RNA sequence: UAGGUAGUAGGUUUAUUAAGAGUUAAACCUAGCCAACGAUCCAUAAUCGAUAAUGAAAGUUAGAACGAUCACGUUGACUCUGAAAUAUAGUCAAUAUCUAUAAGAUACAGCAGUGAGGAAUAUUGGACAAUGAUCGAAAGAUUGAUCCAGUUACUUAUUAGGAUGAUAUAUAUAUAUAUAUAAAUUGAUUAAAAAUAAAAUCCAUAAAUAAUUAAAAUAAUGAUAUUAAUUACCAUAUAUUUAUAUGGAUAUAUAUAUAUUUUAAUAGUCCUGACUAAUAUUUGUGCCAGCAGUCGCGGUAACACAAAGAGGGCG
């Protein structure tokens, strides 16, 4: 079932570029059709020939859309600046020595 | 030969050097006795038999111990019955298997 | 999930051919190692239909064999089932909407009973 | 797999089934007879004989044997609210269900398990 | 003492003397040659009495011991020839006294070694049409049914179920031309099945011999003291053989989930009890072994259990 | 350890890469082992035709 | 399995499970096996040979040991004659569904009903098999597709030009008799190269009045007006543990083959004593 | 390894502990305790099963894999927090590498992977889709647990083609068709075979090529994945999987008459004197070359060495 392209997101750009993760760079392997969009599955996604990790998140998205979830980039987990817990102790001592 | 396939009860029979053990088998079960034994077996109508010589294993001397102590070392139960004076009945006759 | 004693699935048979364990374990404890109490198990691929009878309109089942009294008891002190494993208890229903969450939250063709 | 057999060839072990109510009850009677009856000397004797001693610090008897009283383990364990009508909001009325439902079915278990035994 | 013995024919057969370089032919050879007699522009081995299929309710199964390895016939009359000094067939001069006196048994043998080999009866159409009526529309038990013909109560089942199916095609308009012919000549072939003649009734006492009465065993008692069947049933620890003759003559909480429009798939609970329910741990990989267990589907594909 | 090289002719120096497995030579006393003749340094047997794995020879391929 | 290679040569006598001629004039020719001047060995490996080669040369050796039961079955009549109870070695292999197949006749051999079942001709209680390693149960019933039950018992059918020679020599004899008759129709080969329906045209006898020999049907795998096969007789022997219906092609398997008083009814073509020597060296694997 | 033992054996008390106890610490007594049915001492070894192997069984063997228990996370000691730690933490020392040179950091027995050792044991893979685990109120974040694929015949299993098949021409409502010319491989000249083996012939099926649609998972999410499976030009519409009728797809003759993708087959390796299954024979070598589990074989007639032929196992 089709949903209504809302005011804040009107277009297929609109809702990549609200959902992030580098989903711009991702508006020639599907151009602006709202139905087209939603109504497509992985399968074809696949055929087109976008990422998994890409893939996965968009139709998440849409998902989010259709239940009226609030969508928003929620950034993939970042490491520390020193380091990841096994290698900070080591890290952190070598940031001090510089400085 | 009970039952025209094996041996009465289960024999234990020493001639000279050779130490016989034969013991009797439900129907089916084969020979399953030194080569010897089992071709004597073969001749004298005997279907079902297990056993296992120990001590010596010379040939001649299974041949002749072996047909010793089907001859000697069995009893019918019909001569055991007549000698005790009492029945001896076999239970899976009885019954009909 | 949250607990010290936990309702889950172990992992049980071969590569591309899943069957699961329904336990009781201790959080702590390996996924397939051996746990408190085994209550059932639960195959997730359904079981295959006919040409004829899908035509008919005849859905496939899970089968889910299970020691009901046991898991009643386990809930009561307190132990607390996995996303799948509540899934599966609210679907045979000894647990209620209540554990239902917001994802899961469309009308009933076929109603539940007991049989025999 | 030749060990398999003491146990009806039955490759692989469960855990031991854990026994719902972990001592006797009160309702078992034949069992408290049991455990209050004199208790036997001589040859085949359990305790320590009227005239002999027993070691200092050590006790003389065995510990006695705690029977549960089923019905207060219930109301121990699973006590209804006191506090019988104050309930509003929609996930504090789930907790309440839950809560009722845990209720019913650790009761149910018990009970059963004292019928049973 | 064993070497490799070629397999010759124990029956006398014409050998190869000399012959011309260049045709390399066996012995063997020759004597199958023999056996079958001349072959046909067609293709058929005409004089060979195993050619053509018989059509009068007694199978043509091999008597070579008897006839002593000479096959062939005259087709028109069935009459034995042999093969003589020149390369034409023609009449023996003495006649087999083997092949006139034969045993009704040895008709049903199929192979000459194996006398314990016989073949089973062919039911006629009308009989297994009769016993489907009986079974269905007179509504009579089977064990009465077998009792009355003189077949076994699996066999009539068995019977049964083919009727309908035979009924069905037929329906279908199934069951062509080249399948009936087929079918008749398969009946042409084999011996019926004569419900009155009790050689030919299966004999319908037959149980399955346990564990327990193989192993014997023997009891003294008094020389007076009566001992029947069921006094070693008693001692056997089994039930009497009767009993168990007209046995072979003759409850859990499962709930279904509840079905929503777009789910796929119903949730059966069957009922279980604690410690007999799970697979267990540390069982037994058996997968790597020659022991290994291999079922199959419902839907009929190779699985491993 | 003293091993035993089999086949009609060989190919064995004062220090060449040899593997020993557990044969006997029977007629000669005091040697326990076998040069396994396929591998190392050890070259295959020339023009074997029969039994050809039990020393080193390939199959000849046309 | 164990591949097919010299099967059914003359001077190794091996009976397989088949309706080759080459087959039967081996059954006829073989007489027993002969266990004389032998040693136990010897005789244990001769039963080895002969009985195999019927029963199951298609499974390898050390499956076959595996599947191998010890032990044997048989029926108390309670109502004589001596059970031959070790025919029954190899009665584990007719619950096999090739060999079943086989049993019922609607295949020349067990190798070919094994093919039609790979093919997926063959169903057991509806669901189509794949799988010859199959076993029935008692009270299933298994059903080949007709047209190859067909192609099984009857007979090979002729290539075009072959049916043409046969029919060219057939025109001529008829000839030679009508000129017989006289005194108290014919066809060039080498024009006629490959038109059946000119051919068809052509062709005008009795016994046939159109099609040529070997091609009434030519769309159809088997010969013509279906007749059986060339030796079909000594080979027909119709089991006990299955029962047959020829003209649906179904069949029910009703029992596991056991032995009675009277006979065996595992249908093998050798005596009980080799049978013995079969079964005495697959119980210890020939030690 | 024949004597061992001096907190040793036992009693009385105090501390420490949640709590017993020469467990530690302290104090005071008694003279014990263990041992040739093996003490003390040394050496080796992670332990085990409803696991695996083998046996008729009692047993014996393994302890890879599945699971349960222990101990360790380069080595040794101690401390802190804690219900529980001599923690893969911290402290100090020991060994060996890093820079940043500092009351530094690291230690792959986490996953990949490298060098070494060795007869010998894999990818510096993909995904969090499933099942778990941690954090978070949730949104969803992490996850070399895990699930998947990769390499490796290490193991097991299923397939890895069936039926017919001994010649080639030429001549002339029946039917044993019959003559004639030609040819015919390695052996061998008859029980010496190789050989129904080939080649042909009939019939499929895999793979391919197209179309379709699961299931692992549902609220949605499928790494595996050119997924398994099914159909053979697709769909609907009747009956009981088969059969027929429609709708459209298509192409030549002159909208409707016959058709409907394609299509195969390929095994080693050991052995043939007896134990031990292998009789069709022949050549070379000449106590040499070589064979050999065992007895043995080779000195011109070698069934044993090296080969051809034929044969027997397992595959
Ligand atoms: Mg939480
Ligand atoms: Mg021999
Ligand atoms: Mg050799
Ligand atoms: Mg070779
Ligand atoms: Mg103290
Ligand atoms: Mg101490
Ligand atoms: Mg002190
Ligand atoms: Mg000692
Ligand atoms: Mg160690
Ligand atoms: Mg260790
Ligand atoms: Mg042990
Ligand atoms: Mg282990
Ligand atoms: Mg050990
Ligand atoms: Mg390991
Ligand atoms: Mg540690
Ligand atoms: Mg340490
Ligand atoms: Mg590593
Ligand atoms: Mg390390
Ligand atoms: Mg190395
Ligand atoms: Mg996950
Ligand atoms: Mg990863
Ligand atoms: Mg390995
Ligand atoms: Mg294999
Ligand atoms: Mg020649
Ligand atoms: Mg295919
Ligand atoms: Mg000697
Ligand atoms: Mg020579
Ligand atoms: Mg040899
Ligand atoms: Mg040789
Ligand atoms: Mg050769």
């Amino acid at each position: 079932t089709i949903p209504k392209p809302s005011d804040q997101v009107p277009d297929v750009d609109a809702f990549l570029n609200k959902i992030g993760r580098n989903c711009n760079e991702l508006k020639d392997t599907f151009e602006n059709n709202w139905n087209n969009l939603f109504q497509w599955d992985s399968k074809i996604l696949k055929e087109k020939g976008v990422n998994i990790q890409q893939r996965k998140y968009i139709l998440k998205q849409v998902h989010n859309y259709r239940n009226n979830r609030p969508i928003h980039e929620i950034k993939l987990g970042k490491k520390s600046f020193f380091g990841g817990e096994r290698k900070r102790k080591a890290f952190t001592a070598k940031w001090k020595a510089e400085n | 030969r009970y039952e025209n396939r094996t041996i009465y009860g289960d024999i234990d029979f020493r001639y000279h050097g050779v130490k016989l053990h034969l013991r009797s088998a439900k129907p089916g079960f084969g020979l399953r006795v030194n080569h010897v034994i089992f071709e004597i077996c073969e001749c004298a109508g005997i279907k079902d038999l297990s056993g296992k010589v120990y001590k010596s294993r010379n040939d001649m001397n299974i041949a002749k111990g072996t047909i010793e102590a089907f001859t000697k070392a069995q009893k019918t139960l019909d001569e055991v019955a007549l000698g005790r004076g009492k029945k001896l009945v076999d239970v899976r006759k009885v019954y009909y298997s | 999930t949250c607990g010290l004693v936990r309702i889950r699935l172990a992992r049980f048979g071969r590569k591309n051919s899943p069957v699961y364990n329904i336990v009781v374990a201790n959080s702590r404890k390996a996924r397939d190692a051996k746990p408190i109490e085994v209550l059932g198990t639960y195959v997730p691929v359904p079981s295959p239909v006919t040409k004829r009878e899908l035509k008919r309109g005849v859905v496939p089942i899970k089968d889910v064999k299970l020691d009901f009294d046991r898991t009643k008891y386990w809930i009561g002190v307190g132990a607390q089932p996995s996303e799948t494993v509540t899934k599966l208890l609210r679907k045979a229903g000894i647990l209620n909407d209540a554990w239902a969450t917001s994802k899961n939250s469309r009308k009933v063709v076929f109603e539940r009973m007991e049989t025999l | 797999g030749k060990g398999a057999a003491k146990y009806g060839f039955k490759s692989g072990v469960f855990p031991t089934t854990r026994s719902i109510l972990k001592s006797p009850t009160t309702k078992q009677t034949d069992i408290i007879n049991k455990v209050k009856s004199p208790k036997p000397k001589g040859v085949l004797g359990i305790g320590y004989a009227k005239g002999v001693k027993h070691p200092k610090g050590s006790h003389r008897l065995s510990p006695k044997v705690n029977f549960i009283d089923v019905d207060n383990l219930i109301a121990k364990t699973v006590a209804e609210p006191q506090s019988i009508k104050s309930s509003n909001g929609s996930a504090q009325k789930v907790r309440l269900q839950k809560a009722e439902l845990r209720r019913k079915f650790l009761i149910e278990a018990f009970r059963k398990e004292e019928a049973r035994l | 003492f064993s070497r490799r013995r070629i397999a010759y024919p124990f029956y006398p057969f014409k050998k190869l003397g000399r012959q011309h370089p260049k045709k390399h032919d066996t012995n063997l050879k020759t004597a199958m040659r023999q056996f079958l007699g001349p072959k046909n522009y067609k293709g058929e081995y005409v004089m060979n009495k195993y050619f053509t299929v018989p059509t009068n309710h007694v199978p043509n199964y091999i008597k070579p011991d008897l006839e002593r390895g000479q096959s062939l016939e005259h087709p028109v009359t069935k009459k034995p020839l042999q093969l003589r000094y020149d390369g034409t067939l023609g009449p023996p001069p003495v006649e087999n006294k083997r092949l006139q006196n034969i045993f009704k048994d040895r008709l049903l043998q199929p192979f000459p070694s194996n006398p314990h080999c016989k073949t089973n009866y062919v039911l006629s159409p009308q009989l297994k049409q009769s016993i489907f009526e009986e079974i269905t529309v007179e509504g009579l038990s089977a064990q009465q049914v077998s009792q009355k013909y003189g077949l076994k109560i699996p066999r009539v089942e068995a019977i049964v179920k083919l009727v309908s199916v035979e009924n069905s095609w037929n329906r279908r308009n199934r069951v062509s031309s080249d399948l009936k012919t087929m079918d008749e000549t398969l009946y042409r072939m084999f011996p019926v099945f004569d419900s009155d003649a009790s050689f030919k009734r299966e004999n319908l006492s037959e149980i399955p011999v346990p564990q327990k009465t193989l192993a014997s065993r023997f009891l003294t008692i008094a020389e007076s003291e009566p001992f029947g069947p069921v006094d070693a049933a008693h001692v056997l620890e089994l039930e009497p053989a009767v009993e168990t003759l007209r046995n072979l003559s003759t409850n859990t909480k499962v709930i279904y989930g509840e079905l929503v429009e777009g789910e796929r798939s119903q949730y059966k609970f069957t009922n279980a009890k604690v410690g007999k329910v799970g697979y267990r741990y540390g069982s037994g990989n058996r997968d790597n072994k020659k022991d290994r267990r291999i079922g199959f589907n419902k839907l009929g594909q190779m699985v491993y259990i | 350890v003293s091993a035993y090289i089999p086949g009609e002719g060989h190919d064995a120096q004062e220090h060449s890469i040899v593997y020993v497995r557990g044969g006997r030579c029977q007629d000669l006393p005091g040697v326990k082992y076998h040069v396994i003749r396929g591998a190392g340094d050890l070259s295959g047997v020339v023009n074997r035709i029969s039994s050809r794995s039990k020393y080193g020879a390939k199959k000849p391929s046309k | 399995p164990r591949k097919a290679n010299l099967l059914k040569s003359l001077a190794r006598g091996r009976v397989r499970t088949s309706f080759n001629k080459y087959n039967l004039f081996n059954l006829y020719k073989k007489g027993g096996v002969d266990l004389k001047s032998k040693s136990l060995y010897q005789q244990k490996w001769t039963a080895k040979q002969e009985t195999r080669a019927y029963h199951g040369e298609h499974l390898t050796e050390k499956r076959w040991q595996t599947v191998f039961k010890p032990k044997l079955d048989s029926v108390a009549q309670l109502d004589i004659k001596e059970t031959p109870f070790l025919l029954q070695t190899f009665a584990v292999l007719e619950k096999r569904l090739d060999f079943a197949l086989f049993r019922a006749m609607f295949a020349s051999s067990v190798r070919q009903a094994r093919q039609f079942i790979l093919h997926g001709n063959v169903r057991v209680n509806g669901v189509k098999i794949k799988h010859p390693s199959y076993t029935l149960k008692p009270g299933d019933m298994f059903s080949v597709k007709p047209d190859k039950v067909l192609e099984a018992l009857g007979a090979k059918k002729p290539s075009f030009q072959e049916a043409l020679k046969i029919d060219k020599t057939q025109i001529v004899l008829w000839n030679k008799y009508v000129k017989e008759a006289k005194t108290e129709d014919p066809i060039k080969l080498s024009e006629l190269e490959g038109d059946e329906p000119k051919a068809r045209k052509l062709i005008n006898l009795p016994w046939q009045k159109n099609y040529v020999y070997g091609r009434q049907d030519p769309k159809k795998p088997f010969f013509t007006p279906w007749k059986p096969r060339p030796f079909l007789s000594p080979f027909a022997i119709l089991p006990h543990h299955l029962e047959i219906s020829f003209k649906t092609c179904h069949a029910v398997y009703l029992r596991d083959p056991v032995a009675r008083p009277g006979q065996s009814e595992v249908i093998s073509p050798f005596d009980v004593p080799v049978h013995e020597r079969a079964y005495m060296y697959y119980l210890r694997n020939g030690k």
